């Protein structure tokens, strides 16, 4: 909870410096007076590499385990894969301008 | 009294403040728009006193219009003008700028700069050497040090 | 690299003091004091140094009120006499006491420097005595 | 500030599943959904929580909302209400505040369940000597054990991008 | 005493963004033939005080509540983005730090297209559509590169890598990794080479800059710095202090220099360079443990 | 956004449809105003109608008063008039590399060359008093010549300057990025590069070997070693390599001009064309008639139209002249090489991309001051 | 006469390649590029200190439009209008009177500082060099109306100082 | 020269020294100067609470140093 007593008094200092940027001047003065295809590809594209990330990201901690062959065989197939996405749409022209 | 005193050194305080740095826009449509660039030099800066060149508006402390005004150039100039915050103030460089200049006797070119917007600093030349143009920047910073706002605000 | 160390307190310590020292670094900058040439009427101190670079040759130091406008702060150009004008502006090689004046029975020794946005400063007119001379009528009646 | 700070954690999650299922316009939804996953997340951390919650937080608001509102914005336009989707949030809040009522002021509440609405610190370990987690070691599988499970779930999203990449306009 | 900890933490940003701005500006300054500020106070610091005193005296106008909620949402990233770092002794001893990094950097991202939404329908919209893009292509390299320097370090808890860091600095085992990782930095902090992209300009400008020592911070602690000594961090303080601080100033040294890419360049440089030598620089460093027989100490 | 233009470009996403420059921003009425005054009146005209060539304007339209008047400017005159002409197109070919420079980011080598032409801006000012509108040339001759004291300046100059292009060459140029950047865009075809008119360094940069300078000598730089720099692609990277090589050129072009100075003559010695000087008019009677109406009506032209064009460093630099036989001319046109390079910007830009527009732009010299007439 | 560039091939020895490789993924020249930025980092800037330190200048630089008179005597200016003949901007304007004595003299004597040009015709034009392009740079005022010299203006400007203009034209009249 | 540059690094490097020295000397401070002890695992809060708890104190740092022996 010391880090939600951190966040609080964070969020309500940058508040109360966004209501000093608002509601300051009292000088009340003068009041007066289409999209692509390819912007939505590197989402996507963003997404599942994430995902894949996702996948192999908890890498570190299972490091000490007795299977490493089994370990090292299906990380390396983990990362083969992604790169082998990687490469199909790189020789697919799919992600280019 | 002593409200008074408050008034007058907070007010000369934000005056301060004011008269800092000004970073402007850099209009600059002709010939003087080249003598602002060499007016943000390495032999005359405008950095040493805040001044900053920054195309953008919406943050734009003072407006420099330098260079010959058009008839076709005029709406979007003062539609540039608006979009701006309100403590506005205008420097007219050059001798187009303010009042027309060798194109005066002419159609397609506005006689200066005052049918257009207000202006607080003439600085003429053809072009006005930037040491000209930078002794009339020191000024309007004086003309800000001269404003006693909040004076008038308490004394209303 | 001591040695720069060493020049830079001689700045402080021989300019005049320290008093004298934050005085010339609040007016604008100048930490570069040491020749001393030349002062004039107005009371103003006019320094040329030739080690550095072409530019910074001679610099002007101001006083307080050379006129009552409290200008040991907030200092302008034209606060310079014209010698001194002709002297600073590098157009020439010579400190303007070896031979300043003019034989003239007009020049003024105030010099009225700039005053735009004072109480007392330039209007335009004409220059031109009357246009047409308008009928001047009688004064006397007919009746 | 008391016992059931988990409990208002989910009361502020259930808040902000209303919040977007109310239907509003699909940005102020997407606001509302952003908030009810920091919400979650919250309540998964406060259950300890400390690996596996914050990290599909990474997934879930670090890799959908920033997508979703990414093509909210650019496809469709709704440029500047209605009275259904305020009704839907009063509708909403007022079941919230009839389970608030039931739960604080009574003994038990029964849909078609029984939920003892309690202090939550039940159920708990009575501080065992874990000296990992439970998250580090279970998740810290799925390389010594999972050799079915991680192939086909890189095999499927390959061919997730291969399906997208078809739909919009292979090759 | 935690919220006078809280407060020594947060006061500072203040200044220090500040100052960093003066810093910068005089540092380009330096790097041009400029004296760039010195004439207004005694070597500029009244000069950007002031100057942000008149930036928030400046009086501006204006869909309400996301004009609201996009810089409060930076500023708070801004303050609540300096809680693990290990400073020796940090704020809150998190158990996984850096994917809070991730996290809160993603959280960025979300700043950045709700400040894009709420311009009211504009080419620049389009053009922070674009910048929003371009930030989410980043989020990829520095994960995987950070998985990567993680792994010669075990754990997540940054405590094990301050161990780490005793014998030697850990950018000689990887230094192309880190250089990818450095360029990820000036990457995500949205600036030179790496541009474009109304107020409060000051809360968001504030945002940008504290997101900016935070990855110079980041990047200290990651790959080199000095040694924990107990009852005396102040020298580990100073040592590390320093190191960031030249990193820094060769931050804004890198951005003093070289023209801004294309857009189209920059995503066919991004993927087609960065993205098939991140994996192949982390699948040797997967299986470089195995043949040193050397994995950390995950306790 | 500042470049002052009006761009109307129809696109789809984010490649092309049709992009029209709507110019006409500025119009001022030059023409016109020319009509309606005297040669010797409307000479700052031609001064600033083009305003960074600030001696290359005044030499085409000095002589095109000469061609149409048949008076040879003495040889000093000539000498001097050279030597600030190769002034002049070092300032504008180092003022378009540091615009394009800052225009694509690039922030510092602009602030560097910006004082080595303030350098520049001092000579100019101790030679004739302006810092840029620098008159300066008569109709037959060079005014007010150089003080004692320049022509070493000048030498110092001129080493510094090789040194400081050597560091610039070494800061861009096989800089990286700025080539990646820069590889294959504007590409121009030697049929479009004659039939939609461009001049100067486009047709240096692409294709043909043609140089007026070497083709019709107007002047006396038939005695001085050079040679114009040929590009081989439709490109800007090369483009830029011939800038930076006729500024060098232009360096060893001012080299010899300091060696070959002869100590001949200030003016014209005709006194019903240019004035005389203020000792002898305030001595003769002929002399001060000669002032006075030489200063009131301006020298008579014999009638006709002629047409002249040198190199200004964006290209053909035209003046046409229709001169009625009277004191006053009756027409002028100015030809300008930033209008024939702004015509063909859909051949420029149909196979690209709106930033790389941006640099197609940039990497011709334009001021949009020329381009307006 | 020509020298046409962009001749060289990539090399395909075997040195030049993987020079040009090393190179490409070594980030070798943009560290030369930084090399070149922090060699000018370390110089002495070029910036003088304005307000104090103001910069160089020429001895016919074209400044205030003064005018003068002569030495123990009355104005220069003799009314014959040559300077509103030559002005390209026709922003002089003049009305001359005679006074009672017999001597030639004015009425009105205006410059447009707008409209000013400055282009020295008019100090190349006199026949007595009545009227002088000062030295200065200063003119910065805030109001329309008194950017519009006067005659009185003028003799009080030209006034203000005779040694400096006279010391530029005793170092100028030989060149024009 | 750059010795200008200098005070600007030097105040703003006193910025960045502030907050970690004052969380040192407040965790130094405000634990009896005992370093703050730092716990991951679930055995070392367990003997964290019943170090807590034999202290008596209530507090895990004061440590209670072989007295209890008899
Ligand atoms: S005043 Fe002179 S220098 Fe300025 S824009 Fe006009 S012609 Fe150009
Ligand atoms: S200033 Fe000279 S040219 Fe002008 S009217 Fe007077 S005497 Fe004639
Ligand atoms: S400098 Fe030119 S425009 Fe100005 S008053 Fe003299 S002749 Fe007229």
């Amino acid at each position: 909870m010391n880090l939600m007593i951190t966040l609080l008094t964070n969020f309500t200092l940058a508040t109360l410096l966004v209501t000093i940027a608002f509601w300051l001047p009292q000088l009340n003065v003068y009041s007066e007076k289409p999209f692509s295809m390819k912007f939505f590809l590197v989402a996507i594209t963003f997404l599942l590499f994430d995902l894949e990330i996702a996948l192999l990201l908890p890498l570190p901690w299972a490091s000490q385990t007795t299977n490493l062959n089994t370990m090292l065989t299906m990380a390396l197939l983990l990362i083969f894969l992604l790169a082998v996405s990687l490469a199909y749409e790189w020789t697919q022209k799919g992600l280019e301008w | 009294s002593r409200g008074e005193y408050v008034v007058a050194k907070l007010d000369d305080l934000i005056n301060w403040a004011r008269r800092s740095s000004l970073w402007p826009m850099t209009f600059g449509l002709a010939c003087c728009a080249v003598e602002m660039m060499h007016m943000a030099a390495p032999r005359y800066d405008m950095d040493r006193f805040g001044v900053v060149f920054r195309a953008s508006p919406r943050q734009s402390d003072v407006m420099i219009v330098a260079g010959t005004l058009t008839n076709k150039m005029a709406p979007a100039l003062r539609k540039v003008y608006d979009q701006m915050p309100e403590p506005r103030y205008v420097v007219s460089m050059g001798s187009c700028a303010n009042g027309g200049g060798y194109y005066h006797y002419s159609y397609s070119v506005v006689r200066g700069c005052d049918r257009i917007v207000p202006v607080d600093i003439y600085v003429p030349g053809c072009p006005p050497t930037a040491e000209a143009l930078l002794y009339g920047i020191l000024q309007l910073q004086k003309k800000i040090k001269r404003e006693k706002r909040l004076r008038i605000w308490y004394r209303r | 690299l001591l040695q720069v160390l060493k020049r830079g307190l001689q700045q402080v310590s021989g300019h005049g003091g320290l008093r004298g020292y934050l005085r010339v670094l609040f007016r604008a900058n100048d930490v570069r004091v040491g020749t001393l040439v030349g002062e004039d009427k107005y009371g103003n101190k006019y320094y040329e140094d030739n080690k550095q670079f072409f530019g910074r040759h001679r610099w002007v130091i101001y006083t307080t009120e050379m006129n009552g406008k409290n200008t040991f702060w907030d200092v302008d150009g034209s606060m310079v006499p014209p010698e001194w004008h002709r002297w600073l502006h590098c157009m020439t090689d010579d400190p303007p006491t070896v031979k300043p004046p003019t034989a003239r029975k007009f020049i003024w020794t105030n010099h009225k420097f700039n005053l735009s946005g004072t109480p007392q400063q330039y209007v335009p007119y004409s220059t031109t005595r009357k246009k047409i001379q308008e009928w001047v009528p009688p004064s006397t009646p007919y009746k | 500030m008391m016992t059931y700070i988990v409990f208002i954690l989910s009361i502020i999650f259930v808040m902000g599943f209303v919040g977007f299922s109310s239907k509003p316009s699909p940005i102020y939804g997407g606001l509302g959904l952003i908030v009810s996953g920091g919400v979650g997340c919250g309540i998964v951390l406060n259950f300890g929580g400390s690996f596996l919650g914050l990290m599909v937080f990474l997934i879930y608001l670090g890799g959908m909302m920033v997508v979703f509102g990414y093509t909210t914005a650019m496809a469709t336009e709704q440029y500047p209400s209605n009275k259904v989707v305020l009704g839907t949030f009063i509708t909403g809040l007022l079941m919230e505040f009839l389970m608030v009522y039931y739960v604080l002021k009574d003994k038990e509440v029964e849909i078609v369940f029984k939920f003892n609405g309690m202090g939550d610190w039940v159920i708990y370990d009575t501080g065992d000597s874990g000296f990992f987690s439970e998250e580090a070691m279970g998740i810290a599988a799925l390389y010594s054990y999972g050799t079915w499970l991680v192939i086909v779930t890189g095999w499927s999203l390959l061919i997730g991008v291969v399906v997208i990449m078809e739909i919009t306009r292979g090759n | 005493m935690f919220m006078i900890n809280v407060l020594t933490l947060i006061i500072p940003i203040l200044l220090a963004v500040a100052f960093l701005t003066l810093v910068e500006r005089k540092v380009l300054g330096y790097m041009q033939f400029r004296k760039g500020p010195n004439v207004v106070g005694p070597y500029g610091l009244l000069q950007p005080i002031a100057d942000a005193i008149k930036l928030f005296i400046k009086e501006p106008l204006r869909s309400i509540s996301m004009f609201i909620l996009a810089p409060i949402l930076a500023l708070t990233l801004a303050l609540t983005m300096w809680i693990p770092l290990p400073m020796p002794y940090p704020l809150i001893n998190m158990n996984l730090g850096v994917l809070f990094m991730l996290a809160m950097s993603s959280l960025a991202v979300y700043s950045i297209l709700w400040s894009g939404w709420a311009s009211n329908s504009k080419y620049a919209l389009i053009g922070a559509l674009r910048a929003v893009a371009q930030t989410i292509s980043y989020e990829v390299t520095l994960a995987i590169i950070l998985l990567s320097v993680l792994l010669m370090n075990g754990s997540f808890t940054l405590s094990t890598l301050i161990i780490t860091q005793e014998q030697v600095w850990l950018i000689f085992p990887a230094w192309p990794l880190a250089m990818m990782w450095f360029i990820s930095t000036l990457a995500e902090t949205n600036r030179a080479p790496f541009d474009l992209t109304a107020g409060p300009f000051a809360l968001f400008f504030m945002a940008e800059y504290a997101n900016i020592i935070m990855m110079n911070i980041f990047t200290t602690t990651l790959f080199l710095g000095a040694f924990h000594n107990p009852y005396m961090p102040e020298l580990y303080t100073i040592n590390f202090t320093i190191k960031s601080l030249l990193l820094s100033i060769t931050f804004l040294w890198i951005r003093a220099s070289y023209p801004r890419f294309r857009y189209d360049q920059l995503m066919h440089l991004l993927w087609k360079n960065f993205l098939p030598l991140t994996l192949a620089l982390c699948m040797w460093h997967v299986s470089l443990p195995i043949l040193l027989s050397s994995i950390p100490p995950q306790t | 956004h500042p470049a002052v233009l009006r761009l109307v470009m129809e696109l789809s996403g984010e490649m092309v449809r049709k992009c029209d420059p709507h110019i006409g921003l500025l119009h001022r009425g030059t023409e016109k105003l020319i009509e309606y005054k005297t040669y010797l009146q409307a000479l700052p005209y031609f001064d600033r109608l083009d305003y960074v060539s600030m001696m290359c304007n005044e030499q085409a339209y000095s002589l095109a008063v000469e061609k149409l008047l048949n008076i040879q400017p003495p040889p000093r005159a000539q000498w001097i008039r050279v030597l600030f002409g190769e002034i002049t197109r070092l300032l504008n070919h180092i003022m378009a590399v540091t615009t394009h420079a800052l225009d694509i980011g690039a922030m510092t080598p602009f602030f560097w060359m910006f004082e080595e032409r303030e350098k520049m801006f001092e000579f100019y000012e101790r030679v004739s008093g302006a810092r840029m509108h620098a008159a300066y040339v008569r109709p037959g001759g060079v005014h007010q010549d150089l003080p004692l004291g320049l022509m070493d300046d000048i030498y110092e100059f001129s080493k510094n300057f090789s040194l400081r292009i050597d560091e610039l060459e070494e800061m861009l140029t096989n800089n990286r990025i700025w080539r990646n950047r820069t590889v294959d865009i504007g590409v121009v075809t030697a049929e479009d590069a004659l039939n939609y008119g461009f001049s100067g360094v486009m047709l240096r940069g692409s294709g043909i070997q043609w140089d007026l300078r070497k083709t019709q000598p107007y002047d006396v730089y038939d005695q001085v070693e050079f040679d114009v720099p040929i590009g081989s692609r439709g490109d800007c990277y090369d483009r830029y390599l011939c800038r930076v090589e006729e500024m060098r050129q232009s360096i060893r072009i001012i080299s010899q001009c300091l060696n070959k100075m002869p100590p001949g003559e200030i003016k014209v010695d005709d006194a019903k064309v240019s004035p005389p000087k203020r000792a002898e008019m305030k001595t003769s009677m002929e002399s001060l008639i000669h002032h006075f109406k030489l200063y009131t009506e301006g020298y008579q032209v014999p009638p006709g139209a002629t047409y002249t064009a040198i190199e200004a460093p964006k290209g053909e630099f035209g003046v046409y002249l229709v001169s009625d036989g009277s004191s006053r001319p009756y027409r002028c046109k100015i030809k300008a090489p930033g209008f024939a390079h702004l015509a063909g910007l859909d051949k420029m830009s149909k196979g690209h991309m709106l930033a790389d527009v941006v640099a197609i732009i940039g990497t011709q010299d334009i001021v949009f001051g020329e381009v307006d007439r | 006469t020509y020298k046409y560039v962009n001749l060289r091939e990539p090399s395909m020895d075997m040195k030049s390649v993987t020079d040009r490789a090393a190179q490409t993924l070594l980030w070798t020249e943009l560290i030369r590029g930084l090399g070149m930025t922090l060699s000018y980092l370390f110089r002495e800037p070029a910036t003088i200190n304005y307000p104090f330190e103001k910069g160089p200048l020429s001895p016919r630089f074209r400044g205030e439009h003064a005018l003068r008179r002569y030495p123990s005597g009355e104005e220069r200016c003799i009314a014959c209008k040559l300077c509103e003949a030559v002005c390209p901007a026709q922003a002089i304007t003049i009305e001359a009177e005679p006074r009672a004595d017999g001597s030639r003299r004015t009425t009105r004597y205006d410059i447009d500082m707008t409209k000013c040009i400055y282009c020295g015709f008019c100090q190349e034009a006199c026949p007595v060099d009545a009227i002088v392009e000062g030295p200065n740079f200063e003119f910065s005022t805030e109001t329309h109306e008194e950017l519009l010299y006067n005659k009185e203006k003028l003799l009080n400007n030209g006034d203000k100082w005779e040694a400096e203009i006279a010391a530029n034209i005793q170092a100028d009249y030989l060149y024009r | 020269m750059w010795f200008e540059v200098l005070p600007g690094i030097a105040v703003m490097g006193v910025c960045l020294f502030i907050p970690g020295m004052a969380t040192a000397r407040i965790h130094r401070f405000s634990n009896g100067g005992r370093e703050k002890r730092v716990a991951h695992y679930s055995y070392q809060w367990y003997l964290m609470e019943r170090d807590r708890r034999v202290s008596g104190v209530n507090r895990y740092y004061v440590s209670k140093g072989l007295e209890n022996i008899d």
